[PDB]
């Protein structure tokens, strides 16, 4: 029985407008459409609703399945209170500590509880058609739908019990509930850990169709990322410049980096690929340099009340770094990230892996996703991100452009 | 005759009510149609007379159709549509014709009479309650309320578009193979039967529609259809007047971008770049502006080229969809979507908007993306582009430029121009290169700024500029670094700005200055441009 739901005050439901598909994907929503409509997870609406949420068609992780997407970015925020607050879900700071986190699908529970009757109109879709030839096919949901903060919010109730059993037989595996994944840490032995992850697999299905599928991290590998300075045998006036270019940057985050000292090598006018000779009295400062940017700085304490921001660089040859943040130069993580060379893998491909490798070491750490700004463009993106997504979610984001030193530097 | 279709419920804004607006009396000449004509519509069950006590109005008015003698009512909805609440946009963006797949026979009919034979909600219907007055202030119970769709309300085509779309399906059920798409008023039925059996069909639906109370009736192929003179196997857009005046305003020069625009889809070469760069300055309507040699050179080229006609072919989902792209002028370029060699689905055009300094290699880019979504819109699928431009060339380009990007399939074409790499700059200092150490300034107030360099060589320069910004310098000092070097430089400025600007590698910017620098760095062998924190 339903579990009235109401917008934050003063404002509307959504009415974002669909995206146009290829032929292939409105075909696959369709067939998906008539089915939920079948088993009446979803009704067909008349124009007596304005509402509207997009919708896309994805391939599951290693199916030939095509799996329906709704993009309810939207009206997560116009609901935000309910989700949040009246019936939000604590985040464990201790799955960031396991040694494994395995990340299981469970949406498909949602798809049980009915939604509330006056909820319904507000998570109006539209399957498109090809050069507008007609007018749009059109429903709403009847059932908590995946996407919807609002569903497990509903749904942790009936998720907690179902987990209690497993809970107390061990209690030592962290389970944290985020859209609609689990993510299962714990300090076994991998061999161990995909055994008890196959434990509550089946566990889950025993207490009701509750069935997942599997994704590997490692929270206790994700550690800092300190720049680092190359220091060679011989130094032209050049490198000594670019060397400053970078300390003088840095100045921006760490405090004791002062580079006035390296500045007298490069005096007046000389030429540009002179090596220059190691002054020793200033080395009490490159030496000295090199290990402040070992060791962050003092500070940067993650503000909940704030919002995770994420840019990532291009830094070419299948390599990509990035940044969380809140506040500009007090990065609260940095990392890197890799392709694999062949068969595949396009600048696109991996911008889209890359965001959703942050996005789950977001979720994991802060049970967050962040605001990412993305160095691409508008169209490109909003054209090809849907054809490498795996994620059940999709984060904020934004396009940026040309970063000065900020490549130059994370490199 | 109102239809037996359900009716979709309808409710007011959350916290509204109906119209009260009171009725203006007037011209009893025109109290004379108005129930000449509600007496006729009442009979039609399209209206109803209420009891005394019905809270609300709307003021009705009387226009005469000139030419006939006939007057037509109006009712002026506006207070009602602003109480009444959101309806799904009746979804709009038209069809391209470039996209409609082709069929032996295809027949228009007009559903005009239409939403006015719809029921309205129950319930609703009072909020449309109406008031013709009388002879004079003292008689005004004449009152009614619609049953049906009433014109000019807010709601009607939403809740037409719905009533149709459900009005047809038992009929494209019963006939799979025709296809019918029906718009704002308008319905359209093609096929591959045969031109007697699709007569056949064709007044099989008039019946349907007829059964289901919508009436019908009882041009040819070259249609009306929104700037679309449309035929038998070919689409175009409906001819083109471009004005010839001695004096031009804003407002002159705004139709006239459009028009050449709306040609774009199917007229290769049309421009625009000098006509609409007129418009730079305020929006200040009817304001004559002066003309220009470029843009009346331009308006012409124009000119010559829709003197001939031109005409566009259907869709073939059996082939595939190939496009090809053009750089023309300095920031322009034009493409063709095709099946078959010279004979276009459609065609059109791409700029770079703020130009701000850019690359040939980025607005082909830019312009095989605007393509992709336009394909995507119309086709349902991405077309094979084939480009002027070498794999090599772009993969150099992509695989060192800082934003990700990613072409869809495509091949060679080699056809001047081809696409430009004029210049490359050095990944690492050049030795034995002689290294200028150029910078410069301006004054912020005084608008007079010095640009110069001092060489490893001991050798150094200053020039003296006016009404130049410190951009303008930075650059200043580049140029004449270039210009007093040997065919190998080492340059180090003080300015990102302008580090930057040249690490994009852009082209004849039209910007005299940065189009001096480029064909500086052209002739140069080997340059190597290096930043160090200002001062
Ligand atoms: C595709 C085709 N083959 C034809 C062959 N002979 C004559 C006309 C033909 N057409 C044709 C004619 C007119 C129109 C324009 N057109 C109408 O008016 S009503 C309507 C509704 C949806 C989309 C378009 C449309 C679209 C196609």
């Amino acid at each position: 029985e339903t579990v009235p739901v109401k917008l934050k005050p003063g404002m509307d439901g959504p009415k974002v407008k669909q995206w146009p598909l290829t032929e292939e994907k409105i075909k696959a929503l369709v067939e998906i459409c008539t089915e939920m409509e079948k088993e009446g997870k979803i009704s067909k609406i008349g124009p007596e609703n304005p509402y509207n949420t997009p919708v896309f068609a994805i391939k599951k992780k290693d199916s030939t399945k095509w799996r329906k997407l709704v993009d309810f970015r939207e009206l997560n925020k116009r609901t935000q209170d309910f989700w949040e607050v009246q019936l939000g879900i604590p985040h464990p700071a201790g799955l960031k500590k396991k040694k494994s986190v395995t990340v299981l699908d469970v949406g498909d529970a949602y798809f049980s509880v009915p939604l509330d009757e006056d909820f319904r109109k507000y998570t109006a879709f539209t399957i498109p058609s090809i050069n507008n030839e007609t007018p749009g096919i059109r429903y709403q949901y009847n059932v908590l739908p995946q996407g919807w903060k609002g569903s497990p919010a509903i749904f942790q109730s009936s998720m907690t019990k179902i987990l209690e059993p497993f809970k107390k037989q061990n209690p030592d595996i962290v389970i944290y509930q985020y859209m609609d994944d689990l993510y299962v840490g714990s300090d076994l032995e991998i061999g161990q850990h995909r055994t008890k992850i196959e434990e509550l697999r089946q566990h889950l299905l025993r207490w009701g169709l509750t069935t997942p599928d599997g994704y590997e991290l490692h929270p206790d590998k994700w550690t800092v990322q300190p720049i680092v300075l190359p220091e060679k045998d011989s130094w032209t006036v050049n490198d000594i410049q670019k060397l400053v270019g970078k300390l003088n940057w840095a100045s921006q985050i760490y405090p004791g980096i002062k580079v006035r000292q390296l500045c007298k090598l490069l005096r007046g006018t000389k030429a540009l690929t002179e090596v220059i000779p190691l002054t020793e009295e200033a080395e009490l400062e490159l030496a000295e340099n090199r290990e402040i940017l070992k060791e962050p700085v003092h500070g940067v304490y993650y503000d909940p009340s704030k919002d995770l921001i994420a840019e990532i660089q291009k830094q070419g040859q299948g390599q990509w770094t990035y940044q969380i943040y809140q506040e500009p130069f007090k990065n609260l993580k940095t990392g890197k990230y890799a392709r694999m060379r062949g068969a595949h893998t396009n600048d696109v491909k991996q911008l889209t892996e890359a965001v959703q490798k942050i996005t789950t070491e977001s979720i994991v750490i802060w049970g967050k996703t962040p605001k990412f700004k993305l160095p691409i463009q508008k169209e490109t993106w909003e054209t090809w991100w849907t054809e490498y997504w795996q994620a059940t979610w999709i984060p904020e984001w934004e396009f940026v452009n040309t970063p000065p030193l900020v490549k130059l530097w994370y490199q | 005759p109102i239809s037996p279709i359900e009716t979709v419920p309808v409710k007011l804004k959350p916290g509204m009510d109906g119209p009260k607006v009171k009725q203006w009396p007037l011209t009893e000449e025109k109290i004379k149609a108005l129930v000449e004509i509600c007496t006729e519509m009442e009979k039609e069950g399209k209206i109803s007379k209420i009891g005394p006590e019905n809270p609300y109005n709307t003021p009705v008015f009387a226009i005469k159709k000139k030419d006939s003698t006939k007057w037509r009512k109006l009712v002026d909805f506006r207070e009602l549509n602003k109480r009444t609440q959101d309806f799904w946009e009746v979804q709009l963006g038209i069809p391209h014709p470039a996209g409609l797949k082709k069929k032996k026979s295809v027949t228009v009919l007009d559903v005009g009479d239409a939403y006015f034979s719809v029921p309205l909600d129950e319930d609703f219907r009072k909020y449309t309650a109406f008031t013709i007055p009388s002879i004079n202030n003292e008689t005004p119970g004449i009152r009614y309320q619609y049953n049906v769709l009433p014109q000019g309300w807010k709601g009607s085509p939403a809740i037409f578009q719905s009533s149709m779309t459900k009005i047809l399906e038992p009929f494209k059920k019963q006939n799979p193979d025709i296809v019918i798409y029906q718009y704002m008023d308008d319905l359209y039925v093609g096929s591959d039967l045969e031109i007697g059996q699709h007569r056949t069909k064709i007044e099989e639906l008039r019946q349907h529609l007829l059964r289901w109370g919508l009436t019908t009736p009882d041009k040819e192929p070259p249609f009306l259809w929104m700037g679309y003179e449309l035929h038998p196997d070919k689409w175009t857009v409906q001819p083109i007047v471009l004005p010839e005046k001695d004096s031009w305003t804003v407002n002159d020069i705004q139709k006239l971008v459009g028009k050449l625009n709306w040609a774009s889809q199917i007229y290769p070469g049309i421009k625009v770049r000098q006509l609409c760069k007129l418009l730079r300055g305020t929006k200040a309507l009817t304001e004559v502006i002066p003309l220009t040699e470029e843009a009346e050179l331009e308006l012409a080229e124009n000119r010559e080229i829709l003197k001939e006609p031109v005409h566009g072919v259907y869709y073939d989902p059996s082939k595939d969809l190939i496009a090809e792209i053009q750089k023309q002028g300095q920031g322009q370029w034009t493409y063709q979507i095709y099946q078959e060699p010279f004979k276009n689905l459609k065609t059109g055009k791409y700029a770079r908007m703020r130009g701000a300094h850019t690359n040939d290699v980025k607005q082909l880019t830019e312009a095989v993306q605007k393509i992709t979504t336009e394909s995507i819109v119309i086709w349902g699928k991405t077309p094979k582009f084939k480009l002027p431009i070498q794999k090599e060339t772009w993969e150099t380009w992509w695989t060192e430029y800082w934003q990700a990007t990613w072409i869809p399939e495509w091949e060679f074409v080699n056809t001047p121009p081809l696409v430009k790499l004029w210049y490359q700059l050095e990944k690492e200092p050049i030795v034995g290169a002689e290294t200028f150490y150029v910078d410069g300034a301006a004054n912020r107030e005084t608008k007079l700024g010095k640009a110069g360099y001092v060489t490893n060589k001991g050798r150094q320069k200053v020039v003296p500029l006016t009404n130049t910004t410190n951009q303008k310098t930075e650059l200043q000092a580049i140029y004449l670094a270039l210009q007093d070097s040997g065919l190998e430089v080492n340059i180090v400025t003080d300015s990102q700005y302008a580090l930057g600007i040249i690490q994009a590698q852009p082209d004849k910017s039209e910007s005299e200055l940065v189009n001096q620098i480029i064909e500086q760095l052209i002739k140069k062998e080997k340059v190597y441009l290096a930043w160090v924190p200002a001062h």
